């Protein structure tokens, strides 16, 4: 993998990217959490870009023959531009969710 | 000026000559008389 | 000392010094607007060193001093990237607007310069105060030395633009005032890092964003809400307009992103709909009253009610796009109202002394160095591509669509309007026959001054119309902290 | 016949009848400027141009003498046996 | 530019009513013109001829509804450009002169006795930049086509598998168009194109007062003015979509 | 008669005038049929159409990654 | 019925063509004369025509 | 060669306009001519090497607008159509 | 004579709607129009050729859709 | 007049093995005319 | 025939020369010089945005998926 680098350790989020057991009141662990959830969605949002980068790549290298060479990355790039979206972290910290219910 | 009606009357005789060239080569495969590999 | 209190202490000093100097030295008024100008090219330069030391990725606010000395009233300044593009562009127009008038003030020229000072600090300390109390006391302040400015040096309807704009943005302010103060009894304060935590059940939302909304719809203007607008900003010296259209239009749209995004989120959802209605009705009403309009400056003033209308729906759009897309429009509207004003109120003003189209005609061939800056300002007007007009144009009207399509298609329409009124008010003036027969002397065309300030103003669009990213890459994280709504396998992680 | 005109608007692209009696000179120097200009945009596209297939050695294709692509490719292959 | 090279000619006027003559004082313009126009109507083995005609063909050879009605409407637009191409090249050229003695008045028939040396004006051709673009682009117009064809129709031609144009297999129509097309409907646009252009030909400077007599009836009258009135479009966008947004605007402001 | 100083302009009267009318025509409207049926319809009816046609039509379509196998409606 | 004027369409199409005598027929006789007779005017209706034709009929055989 | 069709016209225009009373009415045509007369050998070209032998060029420069899931660049694909236009 | 597999009309950047039975003769001659460019005067034999194949097929199917025509007793099939 | 008198179509559809189904983006995609109804 | 090129730039006659109203110094120097150094000054800030820092994590994760080869493979 590629080394994670220096500037990239100064930003990457000490906390999980969730509002579950996080004390409104401590302002620190509060934004924290918040700047783990943009983090992610970024990511996510960052990855498809890195795929729509290597499917423009193997168009322009099959032409005709696109149809046929593109799916991985075709399938991998729709599922990504289905589920990938900054929607920010306000919703999350307003509303908690369980699995159970 | 004499070289307007040389450069008039030259793509004017081009022009006929190409057409009467190609309607006696293409010509006969255009009005189906002849499918092209005959 | 933190550097935000700099930038709001150095036109304070230039206006004491403007004040004081007479008894150190009849001092020239040279020497007045010399000050008073390099007051503004300091506050310029500290601003662009905050800049250099900004960081795009802090959900922390950057440069901020602990006070520890907590009082009833206490300015908090503060900066992130959703206030520190309109601080740059307070700090760029400023200069600009005083070199516009420095042939056109010709009495009264201490306190003309100490009102443009005064109003440097004031709308520079709105962007940068981190209570919501201490927006509307900022939002607020400007009102006197803006009844002033206009009374001293407007034109024959003065009086009556004064009155309007007082008075209007004093009425809606205090419907915004009781809803901040609801909030304020709520919470306990309303410094931003505490209110932001705070949620207000949705009832209380509705009642809070009618009462934030009438205020900003009265500034931003909304259609109907307007008439103070086409009165001050056309009555208005020309460095009183340049102010009043590039920074003071966009106190609604940086109070939208402090005041309704982050806590009215659920009522700003479900009346989308009544903002769209307004925002699309205000498009097109503004567009064809555009067109029919006569005074020249009048017809830049009513475009910029035209543009806000997509800024205003952009910035409701829910969407990364088209809140980046309206910050982008804000910006762009800011340089390209600023030309035309210049172009209108400073250049055809100063030469004819009248301000009805019905006397210009073939301008382009005695005036072409005019020419070329009014038609390039006409094309950022009509958001050409290529301007950051476009950019942000483009992106607003694709947020909008994408929340409510409806509203989008009627607000694209846009395109085909603001290319109509600014094409047309361009052909009227530079071209459209020869010179007009109106003139008696010839005109000389632009001076190094008008030349140099169009410029200067054109340049900007176009450098940030190629390459927006210089705004956008210090705009994505911040602005991701106002959108609301999540995703279905990406929220809730585990 | 020429129109009149006024002698006093300046105007950055000449005017009515606008040649300086040393445009030759001027115009020299202007194309010097675009060639130069030219030139730094030539290398930059050499260097920066992307292909998925080279062109057959014996096919006229004249950037294969600029183009950083092909030119590492075409060095690369002559390695053989 | 062959038109502008006419225009000029005759002191810009636009008018085909004002021309006439031309065909001695404009020959290099009048063969060009003419090359050009037999490449506008596809006349057979020009550069035009490659592309229109297997354009029409084309929508025949998509045997549907659709394709056959296009074909036919195509058509008759086929048989207008003929009429006024004749219209163009006849008017300009072939006619008796409508203009007034300054276009043809030469300097070999005497006229004037002291404004000799000057004063002619005889409406000649135009120099080497003007008549350069004409011979090249005269070219084009014969053998490009020709050149060319197999690059972008071929049969089985690949030159776009860049995927640059996409065709799906289920659109192709090109094998019926070269074999199920009958021989009658490919060389329908010729045998119009030769038989209208004689119509139009002998209707002018042999007949020339029928057209007239269809002019002054009141259904030529009525044909005459809405064509070129451009079906009343202008009339029509002028009245109900310009004039209505400035009435809008007009209200707003004023109620 | 504006501060500065500006050229001579042949000040058409009647152009003028037409613009001082202009400037002031807002002291002149009255109430009446015609003033009140254009008023609402420009006021009420045609924003009142476009918020109801925006209410109706939110949340219904969301065009982002939809496939063949999809419907564009929401709702 | 016909006008209070003498004009009747019939008789002025009727009238369209080249009269028998013109008070103007010597003013406007240059517009059909030699250089613009219906021969000389048509004489090169196409240019090249003779000359490609002779070459082709040489190259013919 | 791909960038200089680009910029080269562009190139004579601004030269044209933005400076001809330094190069007056000879010295524009001279320079306007030439600029497009030598970007037009470079597409004569250009049709060779991309429509003739099927290679397909990409060319990218700088990102002209980049939010979250646009990334619209400054950027150029030459393929048949292309040398075709 | 023998057809050519989907993988060599894929290897060969046949188009993809003449992918058909004949495209084992529309390889040789778009390999030509390679080596000729195009030139309508040099690729005659592979022309020709595929040409003629695919004439042939297309006067298969003619024959193809007139039985088709009589199972319908003559009703419109477009 | 035209819908009254228009010719047949004059040759079968052409069928392509498989229906070229891999190299037209698979099922999730269009394919060819391949053994299906007639037309 | 042509024309000599003519016109006053600034409306300066011929004969005269620019007059300075004041502004000059201030703006050409203090304005457009500080914006020119501010670009400079620029072309030396780090990367702050959030793009910089997401791509870079993208990348990891794509490559640990089977879509970007890794250049340090284990
Ligand atoms: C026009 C802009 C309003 C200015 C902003 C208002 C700031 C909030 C006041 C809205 C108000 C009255 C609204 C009455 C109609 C408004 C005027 C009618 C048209 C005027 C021409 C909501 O009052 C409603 O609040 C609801 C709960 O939220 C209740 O349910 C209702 O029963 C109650 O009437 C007062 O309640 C407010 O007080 C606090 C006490 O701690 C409540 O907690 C909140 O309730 C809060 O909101
Ligand atoms: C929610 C908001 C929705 C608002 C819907 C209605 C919109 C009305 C907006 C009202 C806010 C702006 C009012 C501007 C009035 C200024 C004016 O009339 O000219 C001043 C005039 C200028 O008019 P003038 O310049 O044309 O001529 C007068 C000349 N002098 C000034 C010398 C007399 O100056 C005056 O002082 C005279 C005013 C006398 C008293 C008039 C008071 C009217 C104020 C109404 C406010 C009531 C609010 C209640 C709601
Ligand atoms: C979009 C905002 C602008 C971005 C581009 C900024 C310019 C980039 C360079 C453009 C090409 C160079 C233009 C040269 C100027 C034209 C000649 C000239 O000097 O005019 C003075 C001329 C002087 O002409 P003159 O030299 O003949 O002098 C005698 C003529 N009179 C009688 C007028 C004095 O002024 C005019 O006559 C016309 C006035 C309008 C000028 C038109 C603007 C030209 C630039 C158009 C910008 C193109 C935007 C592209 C669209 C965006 C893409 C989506
Ligand atoms: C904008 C007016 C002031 C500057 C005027 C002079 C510059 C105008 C542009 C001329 C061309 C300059 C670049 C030429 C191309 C060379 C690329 C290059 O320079 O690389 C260095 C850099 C690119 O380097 P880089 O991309 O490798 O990395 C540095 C970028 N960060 C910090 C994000 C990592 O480009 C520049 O610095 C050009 C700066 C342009 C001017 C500064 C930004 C615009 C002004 C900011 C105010 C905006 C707010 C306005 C109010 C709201
Ligand atoms: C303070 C930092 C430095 C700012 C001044 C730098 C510019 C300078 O050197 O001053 C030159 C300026 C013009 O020179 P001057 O001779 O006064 O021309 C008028 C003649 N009648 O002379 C001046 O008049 C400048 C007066 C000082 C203005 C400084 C404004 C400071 C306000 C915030 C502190
Ligand atoms: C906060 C800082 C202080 C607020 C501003 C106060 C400025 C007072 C210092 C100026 C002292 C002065 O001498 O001003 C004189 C000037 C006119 O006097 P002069 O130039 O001598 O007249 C020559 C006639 N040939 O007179 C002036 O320049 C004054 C110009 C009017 C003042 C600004 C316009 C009024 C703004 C509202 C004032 C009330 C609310 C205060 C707002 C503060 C900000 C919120
Ligand atoms: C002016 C008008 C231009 C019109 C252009 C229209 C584009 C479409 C025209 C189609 C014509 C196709 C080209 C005809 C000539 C093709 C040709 O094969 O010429 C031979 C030349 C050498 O090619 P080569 O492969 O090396 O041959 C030896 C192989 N052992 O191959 C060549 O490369 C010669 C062509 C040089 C291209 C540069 C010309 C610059 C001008
Ligand atoms: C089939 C049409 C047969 C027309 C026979 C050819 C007539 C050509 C006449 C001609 O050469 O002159 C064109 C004349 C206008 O030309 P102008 O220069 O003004 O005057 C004549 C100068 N000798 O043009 C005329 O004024 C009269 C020429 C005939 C115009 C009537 C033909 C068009 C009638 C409408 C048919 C199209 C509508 C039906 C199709 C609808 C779409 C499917
Ligand atoms: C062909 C079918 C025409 C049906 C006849 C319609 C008709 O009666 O039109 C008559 C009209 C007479 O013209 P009018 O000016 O009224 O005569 C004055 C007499 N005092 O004459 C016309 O209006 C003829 C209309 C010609 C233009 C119609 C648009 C083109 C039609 C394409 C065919
Ligand atoms: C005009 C052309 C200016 C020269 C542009 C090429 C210089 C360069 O290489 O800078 C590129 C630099 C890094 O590229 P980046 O935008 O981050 O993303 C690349 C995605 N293709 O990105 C940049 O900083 C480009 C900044 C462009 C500023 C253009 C201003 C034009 C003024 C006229
Ligand atoms: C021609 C000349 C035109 C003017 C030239 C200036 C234009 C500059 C535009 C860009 C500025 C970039 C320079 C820069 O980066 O300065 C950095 C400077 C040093 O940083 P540092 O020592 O770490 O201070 C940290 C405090 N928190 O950061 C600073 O702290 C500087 C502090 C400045 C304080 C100003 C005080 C009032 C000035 C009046």
């Amino acid at each position: 993998p590629t080394p994670e680098s220096e500037a990239f350790l100064a930003k990457k989020p000490q906390v999980p990217p969730t509002f579950d057991g996080v004390d409104y009141e401590d302002n620190k662990r509060l934004k924290q959490a918040q700047d783990a959830i943009i983090r992610e969605q970024w990511v996510q949002v960052m990855m498809g870009r890195l795929v729509r980068e290597e499917l423009s790549k193997c168009y322009y290298r099959e032409g005709v023959n696109h149809l046929e060479k593109c799916g991985k990355l075709r399938e991998r790039y729709l599922q990504l531009l289905a589920n990938a979206k900054v929607k920010g972290y306000l919703f999350e910290q307003q509303n908690y969710w369980s699995k159970e219910n | 000026s004499r070289v307007h009606r040389f450069l008039a009357t030259g793509l004017g005789a081009s022009m006929w000559f190409w057409i009467f060239y190609r309607a006696k080569k293409d010509g006969p495969v255009l009005l189906g008389w002849k499918h092209p590999w005959d | 000392m933190s550097l935000l209190y700099v930038l709001l202490i150095i036109p304070i000093i230039g206006i004491f010094l403007i004040s004081t100097i007479d008894s150190f030295y009849f001092f020239n008024v040279s020497y007045y607007k010399k000050i008073a100008l390099i007051t503004t090219i300091l506050n310029l330069i500290v601003s662009l060193i905050i800049y250099i030391l900004f960081d795009f990725s802090n959900n922390q606010f950057q440069f901020i001093q602990e006070n520890l000395d907590l009082s009833f009233y206490d300015i908090y300044l503060g900066v992130d990237g959703v206030s520190i593009y309109f601080v740059l562009l307070t700090t760029i127009i400023m200069p600009i607007a005083l070199v516009s008038n420095w042939n056109s003030i010709t009495n009264n020229i201490k306190s003309y310069l100490i009102i443009m000072l005064l109003l440097e600090t004031l709308l520079l300390a709105v962007f940068l105060v981190l209570d919501v109390l201490l927006f509307y006391i900022f939002f607020e302040s400007i009102l006197p030395p803006l009844f002033i400015l206009i009374g001293l040096f407007g034109s024959s309807n003065k009086v009556r633009a004064s009155f309007y704009i007082f008075l209007y943005t004093l009425l809606g302010s205090l419907f915004l005032l009781l809803s901040i103060l609801t909030m304020s009894s709520i919470v306990g304060t309303t410094y931003f890092d505490v209110l932001l935590k705070s949620s207000f059940e949705y009832t209380t939302q509705l009642f809070l964003f009618f009462g934030i909304f009438i205020a900003f719809a009265v500034k931003t203007p909304v259609w109907g809400l307007n008439s103070w607008l086409l009165r001050a900003h056309v009555e208005s010296p020309l460095g009183g307009s340049i102010v009043l259209a590039a920074i003071v239009l966009k106190l609604s749209l940086y109070g939208v992103f402090r005041l309704i995004l982050p806590i009215l989120p659920q009522a700003s959802l479900n009346l989308t709909y009544i903002v769209y209605a307004i925002g699309a009705i205000t498009v097109l009403y503004a567009s064809f009253s555009t067109l029919r309009t006569v005074d020249v400056k009048e017809l830049i003033a009513y475009s910029s009610v035209a543009h806000a209308a997509i800024y205003l729906m952009g910035v409701f759009s829910n969407t990364i796009q088209g809140l980046e897309g309206a910050i982008l429009l804000g910006l762009a509207h800011g340089f390209v109202s600023s030309g035309l004003f210049i172009c209108a109120g400073g250049i055809l003003y100063d030469r004819t002394g009248t301000r009805l189209i019905y006397f210009f005609r073939g301008l382009t061939q005695i005036m072409p160095l005019f020419s070329l800056f009014f038609f390039i300002l006409c094309l950022g007007n009509a958001g050409t591509p290529l301007t950051l007009n476009f950019v942000g144009e483009f992106m607003s009207l694709y947020g909008t669509l994408e929340r409510l399509p409806i509203a989008g298609m009627l607000a694209s329409t846009s395109i085909i309007f603001s290319a109509a009124y600014s094409i047309y008010m361009y052909n009227r003036i530079a071209f459209g026959g020869s010179v007009s027969l109106y003139f008696i002397d010839c005109f000389r065309d632009l001076t190094k001054r008008e030349f140099f300030i169009l410029f200067t103003l054109v340049s900007f669009t176009v450098i940030l119309g190629i390459y927006p990213s210089f705004v956008l890459d210090g705009l994505h994280y911040n602005i991701s902290s106002v959108v609301y709504g999540i995703e279905p396998n990406a929220s809730y992680l585990t | 016949p020429k129109i009149p005109y006024p002698k006093h608007v300046w105007s950055p692209a000449g005017g009515w009848y606008a040649q300086p009696a040393n445009w030759k000179q001027n115009t020299a120097i202007f194309g010097l400027v675009i060639f130069g200009i030219t030139a730094m945009v030539w290398k930059y596209s050499a260097e920066h141009e992307v292909r998925h297939k080279m062109p057959e050695p014996d096919r006229f294709y004249p950037s294969r003498y600029w183009v950083k692509q092909i030119k590492d490719y075409e060095r690369a292959q002559k390695e053989k046996q | 530019l062959g038109a502008g090279s006419v225009i000029h000619a005759v002191a810009d006027n636009q008018d085909f009513r004002k021309f006439g003559g031309l065909i001695s004082y404009l020959p290099l313009t009048y063969s060009v013109m003419l090359i050009a126009s037999l490449s506008l109507v596809a006349f057979p083995f020009m550069t035009g001829f490659y592309s229109k005609d297997f354009i029409l063909e084309s929508a025949y050879g998509q045997f549907s509804f659709s394709g056959v009605a296009v074909y036919i409407i195509a058509t008759i637009g086929a048989i207008f450009t003929t009429l006024y191409s004749v219209k163009v090249l006849y008017l300009t050229f072939l006619s008796n002169p409508n203009g007034p003695r300054t276009y043809y008045r030469l300097a070999i028939d005497n006229f004037f006795s002291a404004q000799a040396i000057k004063s002619y004006k005889p409406a000649h051709e135009g120099d080497f930049f003007l008549t350069l673009p004409l011979v090249i682009l005269a070219l084009f117009s014969i053998f490009f086509g020709f050149i060319t064809k197999d690059i972008f129709i071929g049969l089985g031609s690949n030159f776009f598998v860049d995927n640059s144009l996409f065709i799906h297999p289920i659109h192709e129509i090109m094998i019926d168009t070269e074999f199920a097309v009958p021989v009658l409907f490919k060389l329908l646009p010729f045998i119009f194109t030769i038989s209208f252009s004689v119509i139009a030909l002998t209707l002018s400077e042999l007949l020339s007062e029928l057209v007239i007599y269809f002019k002054f009836s009141r259904f030529g009258y009525n044909i005459f003015g809405f064509f070129n009135q451009r079906f009343l479009i202008e009339f029509f966008y002028n009245k109900y979509i310009t004039n209505l947004i400035l009435n809008l605007g007009g209200q707003i402001t004023k109620i | 008669m504006a501060g500065l100083q500006h050229y001579k302009i042949a000040m058409d009267p009647a152009l003028v005038r037409l613009g001082s009318m202009i400037s002031n025509r807002y002291k002149y409207f009255r109430w009446t049929k015609r003033t009140a049926l254009v008023s609402f319809m420009y006021v009420v009816v045609v924003p009142s159409t476009i918020g109801y046609l925006a209410y109706k039509t939110d949340g219904l379509w969301d065009l982002r990654a939809k496939r063949r196998g999809d419907l564009i409606s929401e709702r | 019925k016909p006008n209070i004027t003498g004009f009747d369409m019939r008789e002025f199409l009727r009238h369209t063509k080249t009269p028998t005598y013109d008070p103007w027929e010597r003013h406007e006789a240059w517009r059909y004369t030699g250089r613009f007779s219906r021969f000389n005017r048509f004489k090169g209706a196409l240019p090249g025509f003779g000359i490609a034709t002779v070459a082709f009929t040489a190259y013919c055989v | 060669m791909y960038l200089s069709i680009i910029i080269l016209p562009l190139l004579g225009s601004v030269v044209s306009g933005f400076f001809g009373r330094k190069v007056g009415v000879s010295g524009a045509q001279l320079i306007t001519c030439s600029s497009v007369i030598i970007t037009t050998i470079l597409s004569i070209i250009a049709f060779f090497e991309v429509g003739f032998n099927n290679i397909p060029v990409t060319i990218n420069i700088f990102r002209w607008i980049d939010s979250e899931w646009f990334i619209i660049n400054w950027g150029f694909q030459y393929d048949s159509l292309t040398v075709s236009m | 004579s023998r057809r050519a597999t989907r993988e060599e009309m894929r290897d060969a950047k046949v188009p993809l709607a003449y992918r058909d039975s004949c495209a084992h003769l529309l390889i040789p001659l778009n390999r030509c129009r390679y080596e000729t460019y195009y030139l309508p005067w040099k690729c005659e034999d592979e022309r020709h050729s595929y040409e003629k194949c695919q004439y042939l097929e297309f006067k298969k199917r003619v024959q193809k859709m007139e039985e088709l025509r009589e199972a319908k007793g003559g009703a419109r099939s477009n | 007049v035209v819908k009254l008198t228009y010719p047949d179509r004059v040759s079968y559809p052409r069928e392509f093995e498989g229906g070229l189904e891999r190299e037209l983006g698979g099922a999730g995609a269009v394919r060819a005319f391949l053994c299906l109804d007639d037309e | 025939q042509y024309d000599p090129p003519t016109g006053w730039l600034w409306g300066v006659r011929p004969g005269e020369k620019y007059q300075n109203e004041g502004w000059e110094g201030p703006f050409f120097y203090g304005f457009w010089g500080s914006l020119i150094v501010f670009a400079i000054a620029y072309a030396y800030k780090p990367d702050t945005s959030i793009q910089t820092w997401a791509l870079e994590e993208a990348r990891r994760r794509l490559e640990a998926e089977g879509i970007l080869e890794d250049p340090n493979p284990t």
